[PDB]
Protein backbone atom coordinates (compact mmCIF):
# COMPACT_ATOMS: atom_id res chain seq x y z
CA UNK A 1 0.00 0.00 0.00
CA UNK A 2 1.51 3.20 -1.22
CA UNK A 3 1.27 6.00 1.52
CA UNK A 4 0.87 9.46 0.92
CA UNK A 5 2.35 12.43 3.74
CA UNK A 6 1.23 16.12 3.00
CA UNK A 7 3.57 19.12 4.53
CA UNK A 8 3.91 23.25 3.96
CA UNK A 9 0.74 23.54 5.74
CA UNK A 10 0.13 26.46 8.58
CA UNK A 11 -1.14 29.72 9.29
CA UNK A 12 -0.67 32.41 6.56
CA UNK A 13 -2.06 36.11 5.86
CA UNK A 14 -4.04 36.81 3.29
CA UNK A 15 -1.83 38.13 0.22
CA UNK A 16 0.56 35.36 0.76
CA UNK A 17 2.32 32.03 -0.11
CA UNK A 18 2.65 28.56 0.81
CA UNK A 19 3.69 25.52 -0.98
CA UNK A 20 2.64 22.45 -0.16
CA UNK A 21 4.40 19.26 -0.57
CA UNK A 22 3.24 15.46 -0.96
CA UNK A 23 5.57 12.45 -0.44
CA UNK A 24 4.44 8.97 -1.61
CA UNK A 25 6.19 6.01 0.01
CA UNK A 26 7.61 2.58 -2.09
CA UNK A 27 8.99 3.51 -5.87
CA UNK A 28 5.42 3.09 -7.75
CA UNK A 29 4.69 6.92 -7.32
CA UNK A 30 5.65 7.74 -11.41
CA UNK A 31 2.68 5.25 -12.34
CA UNK A 32 -0.04 7.88 -10.66
CA UNK A 33 -1.94 10.89 -11.60
CA UNK A 34 -1.66 12.94 -8.16
CA UNK A 35 -4.15 15.18 -7.16
CA UNK A 36 -4.66 17.67 -4.72
CA UNK A 37 -8.53 18.33 -2.93
CA UNK A 38 -9.25 20.55 -0.16
CA UNK A 39 -12.38 20.87 2.76
CA UNK A 40 -13.03 24.09 4.04
CA UNK A 41 -15.59 23.96 7.05
CA UNK A 42 -19.29 23.11 6.46
CA UNK A 43 -17.82 21.53 2.69
CA UNK A 44 -17.45 18.38 0.98
CA UNK A 45 -13.69 17.66 -0.32
CA UNK A 46 -13.13 19.74 -3.34
CA UNK A 47 -11.26 19.31 -6.30
CA UNK A 48 -7.94 21.48 -6.56
CA UNK A 49 -5.90 20.02 -9.14
CA UNK A 50 -4.27 17.04 -10.53
CA UNK A 51 -0.91 16.56 -12.92
CA UNK A 52 -0.41 13.37 -14.58
CA UNK A 53 2.63 10.61 -14.14
CA UNK A 54 4.33 12.07 -16.72
CA UNK A 55 4.30 15.80 -15.44
CA UNK A 56 2.67 16.76 -18.87
CA UNK A 57 -0.97 17.29 -18.39
CA UNK A 58 -3.01 19.21 -15.73
CA UNK A 59 -6.19 20.33 -14.37
CA UNK A 60 -7.18 23.10 -12.09
CA UNK A 61 -10.40 24.36 -10.53
CA UNK A 62 -11.68 27.54 -12.18
CA UNK A 63 -11.38 29.70 -8.39
CA UNK A 64 -7.30 28.90 -8.24
CA UNK A 65 -6.00 29.23 -12.28
CA UNK A 66 -3.66 31.80 -12.09
CA UNK A 67 -2.95 31.77 -8.44
CA UNK A 68 -2.18 28.16 -8.10
CA UNK A 69 0.57 25.33 -10.01
CA UNK A 70 0.92 21.92 -9.50
CA UNK A 71 4.12 20.01 -9.88
CA UNK A 72 5.69 17.27 -9.47
CA UNK A 73 9.25 15.31 -9.12
CA UNK A 74 9.25 11.84 -9.71
CA UNK A 75 12.65 11.44 -9.00
CA UNK A 76 11.90 12.46 -5.06
CA UNK A 77 8.27 10.42 -4.71
CA UNK A 78 6.87 14.13 -4.37
CA UNK A 79 3.65 16.21 -5.92
CA UNK A 80 4.05 19.87 -4.92
CA UNK A 81 1.23 22.85 -4.92
CA UNK A 82 2.82 26.11 -5.03
CA UNK A 83 -0.21 28.63 -4.03
CA UNK A 84 -0.47 32.21 -4.08
CA UNK A 85 -2.26 35.28 -3.77
CA UNK A 86 -4.08 33.11 -0.83
CA UNK A 87 -7.59 34.35 0.50
CA UNK A 88 -9.51 32.90 3.20
CA UNK A 89 -11.61 31.15 0.70
CA UNK A 90 -8.45 29.08 0.38
CA UNK A 91 -8.42 28.02 4.38
CA UNK A 92 -9.34 24.36 4.43
CA UNK A 93 -7.58 20.90 4.49
CA UNK A 94 -5.45 20.30 2.10
CA UNK A 95 -5.15 16.43 0.72
CA UNK A 96 -2.87 14.55 -1.46
CA UNK A 97 -4.51 12.16 -3.57
CA UNK A 98 -2.87 9.38 -6.20
CA UNK A 99 -4.88 7.47 -8.45
CA UNK A 100 -4.93 6.40 -12.25
CA UNK A 101 -4.70 8.44 -15.08
CA UNK A 102 -7.80 9.13 -16.37
CA UNK A 103 -10.08 8.99 -19.80
CA UNK A 104 -12.14 11.72 -18.82
CA UNK A 105 -10.71 14.81 -17.19
CA UNK A 106 -13.91 15.47 -15.04
CA UNK A 107 -13.21 12.08 -13.40
CA UNK A 108 -9.81 13.88 -11.73
CA UNK A 109 -12.41 15.98 -9.82
CA UNK A 110 -14.19 13.02 -8.27
CA UNK A 111 -12.79 12.40 -4.93
CA UNK A 112 -13.93 8.45 -4.56
CA UNK A 113 -12.35 8.00 -8.36
CA UNK A 114 -8.40 8.00 -6.45
CA UNK A 115 -6.74 5.16 -5.25
CA UNK A 116 -4.83 6.38 -2.60
CA UNK A 117 -5.55 9.40 -0.01
CA UNK A 118 -3.53 10.99 2.05
CA UNK A 119 -4.36 12.57 6.31
CA UNK A 120 -4.45 15.95 4.87
CA UNK A 121 -2.47 19.45 6.08
CA UNK A 122 -4.39 22.34 7.55
CA UNK A 123 -3.82 25.55 5.88
CA UNK A 124 -5.29 29.04 7.40
CA UNK A 125 -5.43 32.38 5.84
CA UNK A 126 -6.12 34.81 8.10
CA UNK A 127 -7.97 37.86 6.94
CA UNK B 1 -4.30 -7.57 -38.13
CA UNK B 2 -6.50 -6.07 -35.84
CA UNK B 3 -5.59 -7.08 -31.91
CA UNK B 4 -9.06 -9.36 -30.83
CA UNK B 5 -10.01 -6.57 -28.24
CA UNK B 6 -13.44 -7.28 -29.84
CA UNK B 7 -13.66 -11.00 -28.95
CA UNK B 8 -12.88 -9.53 -25.03
CA UNK B 9 -15.16 -6.44 -24.30
CA UNK B 10 -17.97 -8.04 -26.22
CA UNK B 11 -17.43 -11.96 -25.10
CA UNK B 12 -21.56 -13.20 -24.76
CA UNK B 13 -20.10 -14.41 -21.21
CA UNK B 14 -17.89 -13.34 -18.40
CA UNK B 15 -16.59 -15.05 -15.59
CA UNK B 16 -16.56 -14.72 -12.06
CA UNK B 17 -14.21 -12.85 -10.18
CA UNK B 18 -12.72 -15.77 -8.78
CA UNK B 19 -12.06 -17.40 -11.73
CA UNK B 20 -11.08 -14.68 -13.51
CA UNK B 21 -9.73 -15.26 -17.08
CA UNK B 22 -6.87 -13.84 -18.96
CA UNK B 23 -6.11 -13.46 -22.79
CA UNK B 24 -3.14 -12.72 -24.02
CA UNK B 25 -3.21 -10.11 -27.09
CA UNK B 26 0.03 -9.88 -29.21
CA UNK B 27 1.62 -9.73 -32.79
CA UNK B 28 -1.26 -7.69 -33.77
CA UNK B 29 -2.26 -3.90 -34.46
CA UNK B 30 -4.17 -2.47 -31.53
CA UNK B 31 -6.65 0.39 -32.46
CA UNK B 32 -7.39 0.94 -28.99
CA UNK B 33 -9.99 4.27 -30.59
CA UNK B 34 -12.57 1.01 -30.37
CA UNK B 35 -12.36 2.03 -26.42
CA UNK B 36 -12.69 5.71 -27.56
CA UNK B 37 -15.34 5.54 -29.62
CA UNK B 38 -17.20 3.19 -27.15
CA UNK B 39 -18.20 5.98 -24.87
CA UNK B 40 -19.92 3.36 -22.32
CA UNK B 41 -16.87 2.94 -19.57
CA UNK B 42 -17.73 4.17 -16.24
CA UNK B 43 -14.14 3.30 -15.42
CA UNK B 44 -10.99 3.88 -18.01
CA UNK B 45 -7.81 4.60 -16.11
CA UNK B 46 -4.11 3.44 -16.56
CA UNK B 47 -0.67 3.69 -14.66
CA UNK B 48 2.79 4.40 -15.89
CA UNK B 49 0.75 5.92 -19.33
CA UNK B 50 -1.86 8.64 -20.58
CA UNK B 51 -5.32 6.87 -20.69
CA UNK B 52 -5.85 8.92 -24.02
CA UNK B 53 -2.17 8.74 -25.77
CA UNK B 54 -2.58 4.70 -26.30
CA UNK B 55 -2.72 4.51 -29.88
CA UNK B 56 0.54 6.18 -29.86
CA UNK B 57 2.11 3.21 -27.30
CA UNK B 58 3.79 0.15 -28.43
CA UNK B 59 4.20 -2.21 -25.94
CA UNK B 60 5.91 -6.04 -25.66
CA UNK B 61 2.27 -7.94 -24.85
CA UNK B 62 -1.17 -6.93 -23.91
CA UNK B 63 -2.90 -9.08 -21.21
CA UNK B 64 -6.63 -9.11 -21.25
CA UNK B 65 -8.51 -10.20 -17.56
CA UNK B 66 -12.33 -10.00 -17.72
CA UNK B 67 -14.28 -10.77 -14.81
CA UNK B 68 -17.62 -9.08 -13.08
CA UNK B 69 -17.89 -7.70 -10.18
CA UNK B 70 -20.31 -5.12 -7.81
CA UNK B 71 -20.39 -1.61 -9.09
CA UNK B 72 -18.62 -1.03 -4.97
CA UNK B 73 -16.13 -3.50 -5.46
CA UNK B 74 -14.68 -2.05 -8.96
CA UNK B 75 -12.42 0.72 -7.11
CA UNK B 76 -10.46 -2.57 -5.57
CA UNK B 77 -9.22 -3.21 -9.19
CA UNK B 78 -5.78 -1.00 -8.97
CA UNK B 79 -2.58 -1.50 -7.31
CA UNK B 80 -1.75 -1.51 -3.51
CA UNK B 81 -6.04 -2.20 -2.78
CA UNK B 82 -6.66 -4.39 0.46
CA UNK B 83 -10.28 -6.35 0.60
CA UNK B 84 -11.67 -9.56 -0.50
CA UNK B 85 -11.18 -8.71 -3.73
CA UNK B 86 -7.99 -7.34 -4.17
CA UNK B 87 -6.53 -10.04 -1.64
CA UNK B 88 -8.37 -13.41 -2.57
CA UNK B 89 -9.61 -13.43 -5.76
CA UNK B 90 -7.69 -10.67 -8.30
CA UNK B 91 -4.65 -8.83 -7.60
CA UNK B 92 -2.54 -6.00 -9.62
CA UNK B 93 1.18 -5.44 -8.91
CA UNK B 94 2.67 -2.48 -7.18
CA UNK B 95 4.31 -1.76 -10.62
CA UNK B 96 1.12 -2.53 -12.37
CA UNK B 97 1.16 -1.36 -16.19
CA UNK B 98 -1.65 -1.01 -17.95
CA UNK B 99 -5.59 0.21 -17.66
CA UNK B 100 -8.67 -0.60 -15.81
CA UNK B 101 -12.23 -1.03 -17.51
CA UNK B 102 -15.67 -1.30 -16.46
CA UNK B 103 -19.04 -0.38 -17.76
CA UNK B 104 -22.89 -1.37 -15.87
CA UNK B 105 -24.32 -4.21 -17.32
CA UNK B 106 -27.31 -4.32 -15.03
CA UNK B 107 -28.90 -4.69 -18.60
CA UNK B 108 -27.79 -7.62 -18.84
CA UNK B 109 -26.22 -9.52 -15.96
CA UNK B 110 -28.79 -8.72 -13.13
CA UNK B 111 -32.55 -9.60 -13.09
CA UNK B 112 -35.59 -9.00 -11.57
CA UNK B 113 -35.45 -12.48 -9.37
CA UNK B 114 -31.71 -11.90 -8.97
CA UNK B 115 -29.04 -13.54 -10.53
CA UNK B 116 -26.44 -15.23 -8.62
CA UNK B 117 -24.08 -17.08 -11.37
CA UNK B 118 -21.19 -14.58 -10.38
CA UNK B 119 -18.95 -15.43 -6.97
CA UNK B 120 -16.21 -14.08 -5.00
CA UNK B 121 -13.91 -15.73 -2.64
CA UNK B 122 -14.16 -14.44 0.72
CA UNK B 123 -12.77 -17.22 2.97
CA UNK B 124 -8.97 -17.55 2.47
CA UNK B 125 -5.68 -18.86 3.63
CA UNK B 126 -3.27 -15.89 2.82
CA UNK B 127 -3.29 -13.39 -0.21
CA UNK B 128 -2.98 -13.81 -3.28
CA UNK B 129 0.10 -12.72 -5.13
CA UNK B 130 -0.41 -10.10 -7.93
CA UNK B 131 -1.84 -11.94 -11.14
CA UNK B 132 -2.72 -15.08 -9.08
CA UNK B 133 -5.56 -17.16 -9.73
CA UNK B 134 -7.39 -19.81 -7.27
CA UNK B 135 -10.26 -21.50 -8.71
CA UNK B 136 -10.61 -24.30 -5.62
CA UNK B 137 -13.52 -24.77 -3.73
CA UNK B 138 -12.19 -26.46 -0.57
CA UNK B 139 -14.40 -26.46 2.65
CA UNK B 140 -12.15 -23.91 4.38
CA UNK B 141 -11.20 -24.71 8.21
CA UNK B 142 -9.89 -21.70 10.31
CA UNK B 143 -7.20 -24.30 11.66
CA UNK B 144 -6.24 -24.97 8.60
CA UNK B 145 -7.01 -28.87 9.26
CA UNK B 146 -9.26 -29.94 6.30
CA UNK B 147 -13.03 -30.60 7.60
CA UNK B 148 -16.19 -31.51 6.06
CA UNK B 149 -19.03 -29.97 6.33
CA UNK B 150 -22.11 -30.05 8.02
CA UNK B 151 -18.87 -30.62 10.53
CA UNK B 152 -18.38 -27.44 12.68
CA UNK B 153 -15.95 -24.51 12.15
CA UNK B 154 -16.21 -25.86 8.78
CA UNK B 155 -16.84 -22.90 5.79
CA UNK B 156 -17.22 -22.94 2.30
CA UNK B 157 -15.18 -19.91 0.95
CA UNK B 158 -17.35 -18.75 -2.09
CA UNK B 159 -20.10 -16.58 -2.20
CA UNK B 160 -22.58 -14.98 -4.26
CA UNK B 161 -23.45 -11.64 -5.67
CA UNK B 162 -26.88 -10.92 -6.21
CA UNK B 163 -27.59 -8.68 -9.24
CA UNK B 164 -31.29 -7.14 -8.58
CA UNK B 165 -32.23 -4.82 -11.64
CA UNK B 166 -33.54 -2.85 -8.51
CA UNK B 167 -30.72 -2.15 -6.24
CA UNK B 168 -28.48 0.89 -5.95
CA UNK B 169 -25.70 1.55 -8.43
CA UNK B 170 -23.33 0.54 -6.41
CA UNK B 171 -24.71 -3.02 -6.28
CA UNK B 172 -25.50 -3.27 -9.72
CA UNK B 173 -22.81 -5.81 -11.92
CA UNK B 174 -19.79 -4.28 -13.76
CA UNK B 175 -17.98 -6.05 -16.31
CA UNK B 176 -14.71 -5.56 -15.50
CA UNK B 177 -11.44 -6.15 -18.30
CA UNK B 178 -7.84 -5.70 -17.24
CA UNK B 179 -4.81 -4.45 -19.81
CA UNK B 180 -1.34 -5.31 -18.83
CA UNK B 181 1.42 -3.53 -20.04
CA UNK B 182 4.41 -6.11 -20.72
CA UNK B 183 7.72 -4.26 -21.03
CA UNK B 184 10.56 -6.66 -22.82
CA UNK B 185 14.01 -5.58 -23.94
CA UNK B 186 13.10 -6.26 -27.79
CA UNK B 187 11.06 -5.73 -30.57
CA UNK B 188 7.33 -4.77 -29.31
CA UNK B 189 4.37 -7.02 -30.52
CA UNK B 190 1.38 -4.74 -29.79
CA UNK B 191 1.97 -1.64 -31.70
CA UNK B 192 -0.90 1.38 -32.49
CA UNK B 193 -2.19 1.90 -36.07
CA UNK B 194 0.73 3.81 -37.68
CA UNK B 195 3.51 3.54 -35.24
CA UNK B 196 5.38 0.18 -37.69
C1 LIG C 1 -18.52 -4.31 -29.92
O1 LIG C 1 -19.47 -4.34 -30.98
C2 LIG C 1 -19.88 -3.03 -31.39
C3 LIG C 1 -20.98 -3.16 -32.43
O2 LIG C 1 -20.41 -3.21 -33.74
C4 LIG C 1 -18.69 -2.29 -31.97
O3 LIG C 1 -19.07 -1.00 -32.45
C5 LIG C 1 -17.64 -2.15 -30.88
O4 LIG C 1 -16.48 -1.54 -31.43
C6 LIG C 1 -17.30 -3.53 -30.36
N1 LIG C 1 -16.42 -3.40 -29.24
C7 LIG C 1 -15.20 -3.85 -29.40
C8 LIG C 1 -14.39 -3.94 -28.15
O5 LIG C 1 -14.76 -4.14 -30.49
C1 LIG D 1 -13.29 5.92 -33.77
O1 LIG D 1 -12.68 6.87 -34.64
C2 LIG D 1 -11.38 6.48 -35.09
C3 LIG D 1 -10.74 7.59 -35.91
O2 LIG D 1 -11.59 8.75 -35.93
C4 LIG D 1 -11.49 5.19 -35.89
O3 LIG D 1 -10.17 4.76 -36.25
C5 LIG D 1 -12.18 4.12 -35.06
O4 LIG D 1 -12.37 2.92 -35.81
C6 LIG D 1 -13.51 4.63 -34.56
N1 LIG D 1 -14.08 3.56 -33.77
C7 LIG D 1 -15.26 2.99 -34.01
C8 LIG D 1 -16.06 3.55 -35.15
O5 LIG D 1 -15.66 2.06 -33.33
Amino acid sequence: QVQLVESGGGLVQAGGSLRLSCVASGRTFSRYAMGWFRQAPGKEREFVAVIEWDGGTSYYVDSVKGRFTISRDNAKNTVYLQMNSLKPEDTAVYYCAAGGNQYYSATYSIWNEYDFWGQGTQVTVSS
Amino acid sequence: NLCPFGEVFNATKFPSVYAWERKKISNCVADYSVLYNSTFFSTFKCYGVSATKLNDLCFSNVYADSFVVKGDDVRQIAPGQTGVIADYNYKLPDDFMGCVLAWNTRNIDATSTGNYNYKYRYLRHGKLRPFERDISNVPFSPDGKPCTPPALNCYWPLNDYGFYTTTGIGYQPYRVVVLSFELLNAPATVCGPKLS
